[PDB]
RNA sequence: GGACGGGGAACGAGCCCCCGCGCCCGUACCGAGAACCGACGCAGGUGCUCCUGGGUGAGAAGCCCAAGGCGGCUCGGGUGACCCCGGGCCAGGGAACUCGGCAAAUUGGCCCCGUAACUUCGGGAGAAGGGGUGCCUGCGGUCUUGGGGUAUACCCCCGGGAC
RNA sequence: UAGUAGCAGCGAAGAGGGGUGAGAAGCCCCUCCGCCGGAAAGGACCAGGGUUUCCUGGCAACUUCAAUAGGCCAGGAGUUAG
RNA sequence: CCGUGAGGGAAAGCUGAAAAGAACCCCGGAAGGGGGGUGAAAAGAGCCUGAAACCGGGCGGCUACAGUGGGGCAGGCCCGAA
RNA sequence: UAGGCAAAGCCGCCCGGUGGAUGGCUCGGCUCGGGCGCCGAAGAAGGGCGUGGCAAGCUGCGAUAAGCCCGGGGUAGCCGCA
């Protein structure tokens, strides 16, 4: 009978990881049942070596460096990384929620809100800082927007 | 492709099964009669004078 | 209807551990017929009947008896043990 | 096949039952004249047309 | 319980491994060590037993790149068999 | 399943508790570079039919490594001639080879600049052509995701993520 | 012919020690080395095959070499459903 | 047994009167070998007789300066019991 | 000069291994002559499956399964091929 098959089934690991001590080579031939394999496992002549997990210290170090901004230059890019459509969705949602909050709180007349909304949809503003700077410079609100 | 490569497609299909009346591997499952004894299409046994 | 008893290692373990008898019966016998036959012939109460058809073409039945009758005791009584 | 019909299963059971060489006592009884059986076969070599 | 009857230190040169096919260099090195020990201890190549550290040293860089030389200790036992160990 | 109608009894549930019955057939294993077909323990075909972790990466690509499995595409050793099959390099010349640039070689990703004749006005187009590309130390920006601040957007602080 | 061809090519492969055994490079165990890892390779499973499954024992024949190994041979067993 | 199927389809007889089927001893891992037995005869279960092709050994002739097979004549070596 | 004297190889005989001819044998075939001549819903022929203590095939039989009952013949052996 194959001892390693029963041992792997008992221990719930791979047969590749089941290890049989050479001191039980005599007792292997007398192994008949899974109870016998359990007895050998209890004695400690049969055990499961630990599985290998890929170490992540190198990855964590490289991830810290990438967060700081290394190893992402022109010579390290092979395909598209920035999503234009997702960027447009986020840009519209940021500007629209800001303008709608201003109109809801009453700082902007609905007509001025309409003009700003159409300019945002028409891509007049690069970013929220540009939108705020335009609002402050053209004085579309009674108090300045931070 | 008509030889050995096409021979590999004869591994899962079937034209005939065992006939209940004559016991040969000659019952056509799609035509629903036996190609040997004619069961399912003729109540009389199929046997021709040109066959020894 | 009963052809014989199965006295293999699996059948003996099932008899000692689960109160089950293993019999070889006619291939056309149903679970109802097997249960009634067991009850009539041996005067025990049948809890349930599991049936299968072996690869050699025979019907084998695992008859689990009620909780007042011993499968091992019945086997010893018939002397097929 | 995993899913079988009973008639095909019974024919396979008949082939399984018949597939066996003659017993040694039969060989001794016939004085080494009956050694083989026509129903002896190997599953990989000779195929039943079940 | 096996007693040592002789002990020597040897430096076995394995430069011949670079003259054979790259797909068998470590196994060829094992054969070279066995032949060297048999020649220098006057025994048959099957009476020589390689040690585990020596085997791992020979196989440390996989089948293609065995080390160029090994410093070993050879011991002749009272039954006539010989043991070879990597010196350490 | 519901609704809309007709008929009947004095009982009575789609709610709660409790009782009883559920027959027959399949069920092992392979599921394929050895369990199927191909005369074979066959580099083919059927079935890669459906599913699959980490790094790099545009990627279900390749390369390396998990989980898991394998060393059984079922000969081993020595030698290091020629010759053959497959692969690497080769000064100066650069198609003079040859039916013929066959074969091989060149180019190659991404970003920026730039892009002709012609055209069915859509295209041609990655036309062509040029430049950049590693690692390290810092400074920023655009968002995202939670929590805390008067605080639902903005603003400040804190933790994570992307570019 | 001839103890000759083939047992290469299709991107993996073996080594050390021990045990068993008449007999071991090859079977069993440990250690080292390697290959796959969206797969000629890990999980599931259809048709088809039909006992090849599991256990025990074995090597007259089979496996492109060997064998104490085996999908092989002999004996025994195994498939449970509202 | 072959073909999906209609269909197609082999090879393969003989111990001895009687198992009297080979006791027993030595060797071999085993198939088995030697010795020793049974039988009128091994006719030994691979079983009446047992041809030739083929292969092994013994014997006779030749055999490395001489081009092959068949016939006639002369000779050398060998057999020449019936 | 030739013999002692021989490589590989060639021819002939003998013995052995292989092979299964030959001869002998025959419960088989073939031809011819004579007879006899329908079975099935009272479920036939044919097929599948099963059936023996050890039983794989053939033969027989059919869950009463190499088989059960009755009568006649046949007497002492019998449990088919085996
Ligand atoms: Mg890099
Ligand atoms: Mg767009
Ligand atoms: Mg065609
Ligand atoms: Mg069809
Ligand atoms: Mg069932
Ligand atoms: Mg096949
Ligand atoms: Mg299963
Ligand atoms: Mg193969
Ligand atoms: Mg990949
Ligand atoms: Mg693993
Ligand atoms: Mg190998
Ligand atoms: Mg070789
Ligand atoms: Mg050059
Ligand atoms: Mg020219
Ligand atoms: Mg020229
Ligand atoms: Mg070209
Ligand atoms: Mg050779
Ligand atoms: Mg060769
Ligand atoms: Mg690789
Ligand atoms: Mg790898
Ligand atoms: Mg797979
Ligand atoms: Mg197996
Ligand atoms: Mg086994
Ligand atoms: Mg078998
Ligand atoms: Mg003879
Ligand atoms: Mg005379
Ligand atoms: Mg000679
Ligand atoms: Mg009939
Ligand atoms: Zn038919």
């Amino acid at each position: 009978v194959d001892v390693k098959r029963l041992a792997a089934e008992i221990l719930g690991v791979g047969v590749s990881r089941v290890k049989i001590s050479p001191e039980a080579v005599g007792r292997l031939e007398e192994v008949v049942t899974k109870d016998d394999v359990r007895a050998l496992i209890d004695e400690g002549l049969i055990w499961a070596e630990p599985e290998k997990g890929n170490s992540r210290g190198r990855w964590r170090e490289l991830h810290e460096k990438k967060k700081k901004g290394r190893r992402r230059g022109q010579g390290s890019r092979k395909g598209r990384r920035l999503d234009e459509e997702e960027a447009w969705v986020n840009k519209m949602r940021v500007m629209r929620r800001f303008l709608n909050t201003l109109k809801r709180q009453g700082k902007l007349d609905p007509a001025t809100w309409r003009q700003l909304y159409r300019m945002v949809k028409g891509n007049y503003f690069r970013d929220l800082r540009h939108l705020k700077t335009y609002i402050n410079e053209h004085k579309l609100t009674k108090e300045p927007v931070k | 492709m008509k030889g050995t490569p096409s021979m590999g497609k004869h591994n899962k299909g079937k034209t005939h099964i065992r006939c209940p009346r004559c016991g040969r591997h000659s019952y056509n499952v799609t035509k629903k009669y036996c190609a040997s004894c004619g069961w399912g299409r003729s109540k009389r046994w199929r046997r021709y004078n040109w066959a020894k | 209807m009963i052809k014989r008893f199965v006295i293999t290692e699996k059948a003996l373990r099932l008899a000692e551990r689960e109160n089950k008898i293993t019999i070889i019966v006619e291939r056309t016998a149903t679970k109802k017929q097997i249960a009634d036959e067991v009850q009539r012939l041996y005067n025990v109460k049948v809890e349930k009947v599991n049936t299968l058809i072996t690869p050699r073409g025979e019907k084998k039945a695992y008859v689990k008896l009620a909780e007042g009758y011993s499968a091992m005791d019945l086997l010893t009584k018939l002397g097929v043990l | 096949a995993r899913n079988k019909p009973l008639g095909k299963k019974l024919r396979l059971a008949a082939a399984l039952n018949s597939n066996r060489n003659p017993p040694l006592w039969v060989i001794a009884k016939t004085k080494r004249r009956v050694t083989r059986s026509p129903a002896r076969r190997h599953w990989r070599r000779q195929k039943l047309k079940a | 319980e096996k007693k040592v009857v002789l002990t020597r230190e040897y430096v076995i040169n394995l430069r011949r491994t670079r003259e054979v096919s790259r797909t068998k260099r470590a196994k060829y090195a094992v054969g070279l060590i066995r032949r060297f020990v048999a020649r220098h201890l006057k025994v048959e190549p099957k009476a020589v037993k390689l040690g585990q550290a020596l085997n791992e040293a020979l196989w440390a860089r996989s089948i293609e790149k065995p080390p160029r030389r090994v410093h070993v200790v050879v011991e002749k036992l009272d039954d006539g068999t010989v043991r070879v160990e990597l010196k350490q």
